[PDB]
């Protein structure tokens, strides 16, 4: 995260660090004791083998993420309409082999419902262990920052992203920059507060640079992917 | 992709009749027509069920509604045995046919015009959305 | 018609530790809440997902009672949603049900703490009792589970072929696999043996080789068992003539602390309210 501050324990209990070969690569968001929402570009082949992924919950520092403190990922499900060139439908689910234990440090975030009636520039939060500056290294501590929703019509302007933002994507951040997700935040949560409840409205997807002017962050529209998520969890219960 | 043909199954553009959506029998190739028939609406978690006779979403009457029915709606949405809260809350509705048998949950309800309890069903299938309550700084 | 007598069960001088917490289901009886809090030396009584004033003059299907003594240094762990040792490794408080938490105490002079390891596989391989001072209360910091095929001793035939880092060995019970070891060579050093769960299952560099798996307790569950240092199960050059047995100090990840403050042992109790306004567990407070 560029432009954020260090996060406290329990501030973001759904945030998880996803390690491939015990190195942090992407973030995720807990929705059920055994399901985690993340980005599909994080798990492109050959990184689709669920045996390679371990998830760390409730831990705020990367050096405290010893092997064995993480949970073994059992299954990885990329969106079947995911396009790697346009980053369209950049959403993926991960199932844990053993369910988490919820407490003040590990809690799920609510999946969004239809008719949320969000504001055009609704105040949101992003979080993750991504770099704090462009072309930086994975941050040690969990960071979080305030971003505002950017109307897709404005984000699709010829001066921002020329009709590259699809209905499966939403924009957040600032058209002046300074605050944005970055390298290592992919799959991380984009959450807002309404009715005293935190909702997962986006997963960190793509963008041009980090916190640059006219280049806000693009996130997967989790509301659009809501039907697909429910269908996947419904099938695993079997 | 199914405007002049029906409702898109999302199974590579296959279309079926809107009357066959959430009608109990699986027509779509992947059953997409019979697995997303129950949802939660708005920031107040208003329980809704898609009716096939009317081809639209409608809230649920609190008449004879209990916890087991809410857990059956949560299993239908993919939350498995998870359940958190359920209560009544303040025009086409879905009254609850008690003698419906061992049928899908969204079929245990029939369309009506009013609920005798005056309240619709609010449902939360999992305890989520709670974090650190920040500070008291002005 | 009969009396619940909850106060007598809560005032029994044989108090368990959080490791071996006890449970009593109260059903089909009549209870007086106001006299209950009087007969027990109540310190605090709050409720979660339930308001206390609606217990007086109400019927429930059953009232489930869990209780255990409180290690003084671990009182903060009993806060709802705490990630402390008590709820991670001994008793996880159900935060979803309608519950009530009761803190009270008994005279220390008459209280005998019952520290008992509930792990079946811990007792199978050497663990007998905690020989601790009076009023000391055992709590686990980490729990580990194993399959039925578990055994912590390396095979005597394997150990005999170790030129370096020879593991202790003994015979394992029938139906249990031996400790997974491996004869390895590095540089010119040959028969350098490498076994699992090293240095110990708590700080294991590779937890995937250790058959002992970390496990947090869930609601209604007990501790799966203390992790065992497998380098202390069996003896060096032990034969098949020696049964696999771990020493007392091979069991790790547990501590203890007294419950006595102001000459009284502090006790925790969790109430579970099942089926409000339904059942035959009625209140006589009205
Ligand atoms: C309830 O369902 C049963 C079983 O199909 C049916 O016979 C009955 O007519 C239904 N009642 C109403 C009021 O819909
Ligand atoms: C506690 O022990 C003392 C001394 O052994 C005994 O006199 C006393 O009666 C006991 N307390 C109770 C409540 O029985
Ligand atoms: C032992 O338990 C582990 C837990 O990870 C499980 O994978 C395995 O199938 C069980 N059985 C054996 C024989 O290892
Ligand atoms: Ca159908």
């Amino acid at each position: 995260i560029v432009g954020g501050e260090s996060a406290l324990p329990g501030a973001w209990p759904w945030q998880v660090s996803l390690h491939v070969q015990n190195v942090h690569v992407c973030g995720g968001s807990i929705i059920t004791p055994e399901w985690i929402v993340t980005a599909a570009h994080c798990v492109e082949k050959p990184l689709n083998n669920p045996w390679h992924w371990t998830a760390f919950a409730g831990i705020l520092r990367q050096s405290f993420m010893f092997y064995g403190a993480g949970y073994q990922v059992e299954k990885v499900i990329s969106h079947p309409n995911y396009d790697s060139k346009t980053k369209n439908n950049d959403i993926a689910l991960m199932k844990l082999q053993k369910p988490l234990t919820f407490n003040d440090l590990v809690k799920p975030v609510c999946l969004p419902n239809p008719g949320m009636m969000l504001q055009p520039e609704q105040l949101c939060w992003i979080s993750g262990w991504g770099a704090t500056e462009e072309k930086g290294k994975t941050s040690e501590v969990l960071n979080a920052a305030k971003v505002l929703l950017i109307e897709t019509q404005r984000c699709n302007s010829r001066y921002v992203y020329d009709n590259l933002i699809t209905p499966a994507m939403i924009c957040a951040g600032f058209l002046q920059g300074n605050v944005d997700s970055c390298q290592g935040d992919a799959g991380g949560p984009l959450v807002t507060s309404k009715n005293n409840i935190w909702w997962l409205i986006g997963d960190t997807s793509w963008g041009s640079g980090c916190a640059k002017a006219y280049r806000p962050g693009v996130y997967g529209n989790v509301m659009v992917f809501t039907d697909w998520i429910y269908r996947q969890m419904r099938a695993d219960g079997e | 992709k199914c405007s002049n043909s029906g409702i898109e199954c999302d199974s590579s553009g296959t279309c079926i009749n809107p009357s066959n959506w959430c009608d109990g029998v699986s027509h779509c190739p992947g059953g997409e027509d019979e697995n997303r028939c129950v949802r939660l609406y708005g920031p107040n978690f208003i329980l809704q069920v898609y009716s096939s006779q009317r081809k639209s979403w409608h809230p649920v009457c609190q008449d004879d509604w209990n916890e087991n029915y809410g857990r059956a709606a949560c299993r239908d949405m993919g939350y498995k045995n998870n359940f958190y809260s359920s209560q009544g809350i303040v025009t086409s509705f879905m009254k609850l046919n008690t003698s419906a048998g061992n049928v899908d949950i969204y079929k245990k309800l029939y369309h009506s015009d009013a609920c005798s309890s005056k309240a619709v069903v609010s449902l939360r299938c999992i305890a989520c959305g709670v974090n650190l309550n920040d500070d008291d700084d002005k | 018609l009969p009396d619940c007598d909850i106060d007598k069960w809560l005032n029994n001088f044989n108090v368990p530790s959080p490791l071996n917490w006890e449970r009593k289901i109260f059903s089909n009886c009549n209870f007086n809440l106001s006299t209950l809090l009087r007969l027990v030396h109540t310190d605090s009584f709050s409720c979660n997902n339930f308001d206390e004033s609606k217990i007086y003059g109400s019927c429930f299907k059953s009232i489930v009672l869990d209780k255990f003594a409180i290690p003084n240094s671990r009182r903060s762990d009993l806060q709802l949603g705490s990630s402390g040792f008590l709820q991670s490794s001994n008793y996880k408080i159900d935060t979803t049900s309608s519950s009530c938490q009761l803190y009270y105490s008994l005279p220390a002079i008459n209280v005998t703490i019952n520290n008992y390891n509930p792990s079946s596989w811990n007792r199978r391989y050497g663990f007998n009792n905690f020989n601790l001072s009076s009023h000391s209360v055992v709590y686990s910091r980490y729990c580990f589970s194993v399959n039925n095929t578990f055994c912590p001793c390396a095979k005597p035939s394997f150990a005999s072929s170790c030129k370096s880092h020879k593991p202790p060995s003994a015979s394992c019970p029938i139906g249990t696999n031996y400790r997974s070891c491996e004869s390895t060579t590095v540089l010119d050093h040959t028969d350098w043996c490498r076994c699992s769960c090293l240095p110990d299952p708590i700080t294991a560099y590779d937890p995937r080789s250790c058959s002992q798996k970390k496990s947090l307790v869930g609601v209604g569950e007990h501790c799966a068992g203390f992790g065992v240092d497998e380098e202390k199960c069996g003896v060096l050059d032990g034969s098949y003539n020696v049964s696999c047995l771990c020493s007392t100090d091979a069991f790790l990840g547990w501590s203890y602390d007294t419950c006595v403050s102001n000459n009284r042992c502090n006790i925790f109790s969790n109430f579970i309210l099942n089926g409000i306004n339904s059942g035959t567990t009625c209140s006589n407070d009205l």
